[PDB]
RNA sequence: UACUUAAAAUUUAAGGAGAGGGUAUCAAGCACAUUAAAAUAGCUUAAGACACCUUGCCUAGCCACACCCCCACGGGACUCAGCAGUG
RNA sequence: ACUAUGCUUAGCCAUAAACCUAAAUAAUUAAUUAACAAAACUAUUUGCCAGAGAACUACUAGCCAUAGCUUAAAACUCAAAGGAC
């Protein structure tokens, strides 16, 4: 068979390659925030188990652990 | 001695948990009939069941019996009889103790031990 | 499929029908906003008479306007309806001739 | 380590049970034919035979289930010996975790068929079974730590209401 | 409706053989269990839990609603979704 | 001409036209030519597919991955695209 179907997926891939490329830095700045978020919501979720469960603070010696951060 | 409201007086099933006290947690299941396909699956069910004794091990065929009043929210049977004991098993036609297709103990001898 | 794979999915997952530019409506109201021509798509040649009009909806959407030779102006009602022009990319309504304030086609 | 390692003046499976036979036997014979000029294959023949002895009914038969777990229990530590020294073989650690399941597989079998048979073998080879969990769990760091919080709240929740009701039980006490 | 005690119609409550919409890019829910000396650490879930979205269905008919606040002590923006009629 | 790099010691990344483009298992070779390729075909079990493009994309979750990998749409456009000859 011809390779017409994988020539526009080699464009398609070269082209995407190109734009990430271009705006490398703003993704960057978009990941970052978006992680942030995705902590703020992991964190407000915890806080509302233990408040639906009707503790007035978080269980003793307990602290959210930061999951999405630049642990590793 | 008003017997249950529940459908399933006898129910028969597969012991798959064991770690609530005085209960045993039982897999029963059921033919239904595919009405696209008619073809029977199986449609499985789970009993909770009041093991007194504590008699009851994963993996063993068991009989329920429905209790008249529901003990609590889920237990509403009472383990009547284990049918099949794992690795355990004692033939009905014959008697004799078997290991699957096979007899452990031969039914040509009278072992009465 | 197996008659057990065929058991655990069913029958096919149906994606519903969304609806068209009338939303699913024998026809709408609207008002005339502007008055322009669209070319048709190659190989058409012509110049063919739309217009943009403000549906009961809410939204704006563009409409061919039938037959040879059309009276409306700004701030006209018309009754659209549906129905697309093949040559004309985007267009999806057209307007009826005899309602509101477009009217019959002048025969010669 | 296990209890039993075969000594070094052990005879090969082969001549174990013909050298007693033969009335006399010169002391490098008995060296060439022992188990300190032998491949560690043949030492693990010997630990294998001295298993199936004390476990099995009929150390004759090899092809029962509870002989092929003796037989897979060798291998396993087998295995794990040679992993310690060469710990970037990834073609023995495959061997090593396909034979530990190999044999969960037939201990299963096992118990379902010869429940006696079963704890007898467990407790002599030292295996420990774990029934097959009824539903898989997932792990991630987020699922992780919402389940830790969860058991902790629960656990919070009741110790406060054990700690009322001693208080309760406490003043009722006083009344009465 | 009968009898000084029994036949119906019509409802209510607690349930369960089986059946019962969509999205799995909703994959975990977070107390959802049992025992009954009050301890045990359990319960549901890819055989689809939980979440969210959409829709009256079961059709000799049934279900829900009755200005709004799921309810209606209370409060509010204060009543035709009875017939006709109006904006 | 010369560097990253190909090498070694640990750790990471998890992608290939990773394709022999043919899942695994047990058969059967007559009652059997869409084309081409590596003859046809039955049973069992799981996975996957449902016009083309948009799209090895957007968003979501997981991940030692931070210009990344896996997971994977819709709007919108067309009356075809595609395979073999
Ligand atoms: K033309
Ligand atoms: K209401
Ligand atoms: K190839
Ligand atoms: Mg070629
Ligand atoms: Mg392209
Ligand atoms: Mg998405
Ligand atoms: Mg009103
Ligand atoms: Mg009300
Ligand atoms: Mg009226
Ligand atoms: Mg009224
Ligand atoms: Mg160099
Ligand atoms: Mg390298
Ligand atoms: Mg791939
Ligand atoms: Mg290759
Ligand atoms: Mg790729
Ligand atoms: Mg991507
Ligand atoms: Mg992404």
């Amino acid at each position: 068979k011809n390779v017409l179907k994988i020539r526009r997926r080699k464009m398609n891939h070269h082209k995407y390659r190109k734009l990430v490329k271009r705006t490398r830095f703003l993704r960057r700045k978009v990941r970052e925030g978006r992680l942030k978020k995705k902590q703020i919501k992991f964190e407000k979720d915890l806080k509302r188990i233990w408040l639906k469960a009707g503790l007035k603070e978080a269980p003793e010696n307990w602290q959210t652990p930061k999951i999405y951060l630049k642990n590793k | 001695i008003v017997r249950s409201s529940v459908h399933a007086k006898w129910v028969v099933g597969k012991v798959i948990g064991t770690a609530m006290i005085k209960t045993a947690k039982v897999r029963a299941t059921r033919l239904v009939l595919d009405p696209y396909l008619l073809k029977y699956f199986n449609k499985r069910k789970t009993y909770f069941a009041h093991d007194a004794l504590q008699q009851c091990s994963v993996g063993d065929i068991v009989l329920l019996r429905a209790l008249p009043v529901p003990r609590s929210k889920h237990v509403k049977h009472e383990l009547a009889e284990i049918i099949f004991k794992v690795g355990r098993v004692i033939d009905p036609v014959t008697g004799k103790p078997c290991a699957g297709t096979a007899y452990l103990e031969s039914p040509l001898s009278e072992p009465r031990e | 499929a197996t008659l057990n794979q065929m058991h655990r999915l069913g029958p096919r997952k149906e994606p519903p029908k969304r609806l068209g530019p009338t939303e699913g409506r024998p026809q709408l109201k609207g008002v005339v906003l502007r008055t322009f021509i669209r070319k048709p798509k190659k190989p058409n040649s012509a110049n063919r008479k739309c217009c943009r009009v403000r549906l009961s909806t809410g939204k704006e959407a563009v409409c061919f306007i039938p037959g040879e030779g059309h009276t409306l102006q700004e701030h006209h009602v018309v009754l659209v309806e549906g129905g697309r022009t093949q040559d004309l990319p985007g267009v999806k309504l057209k307007v009826v001739r005899g309602k509101y304030d477009c009217g019959h086609v002048q025969k010669k | 380590k296990q209890d039993d390692e075969p000594p070094s003046s052990a005879f090969i499976k082969e001549y174990k049970d013909i050298i007693p036979n033969i009335e006399k036997v010169d002391d490098v014979v008995k060296r060439i034919l022992s188990l300190e000029m032998a491949s560690r294959k043949e030492k693990l023949k010997i630990k294998q035979e001295q298993l199936m002895n004390k476990i099995v009914e009929n150390p004759e038969d090899s092809r029962t289930l509870e002989a092929q777990i003796i037989a897979l229990t060798v291998r396993i530590r087998n295995y794990e010996e040679h992993m310690q020294k060469h710990r970037k073989d990834k073609a023995h650690k495959r061997h090593l975790l396909m034979s530990i399941d190999r044999r969960k597989k037939l201990l299963k079998i096992l118990r379902q068929t010869n429940y006696d048979v079963f704890e007898k073998t467990c407790k002599e080879l030292g295996v420990e079974y774990t029934l097959p969990p009824l539903h898989f769990q997932k792990v991630h760091r987020r699922f992780l730590a919402k389940k830790a919080l969860c058991i902790r709240v629960y656990q919070e929740v009741q110790k406060l209401k054990k700690q009322k009701r001693a208080l309760k039980a406490a003043a009722a006490a006083a009344k009465k």
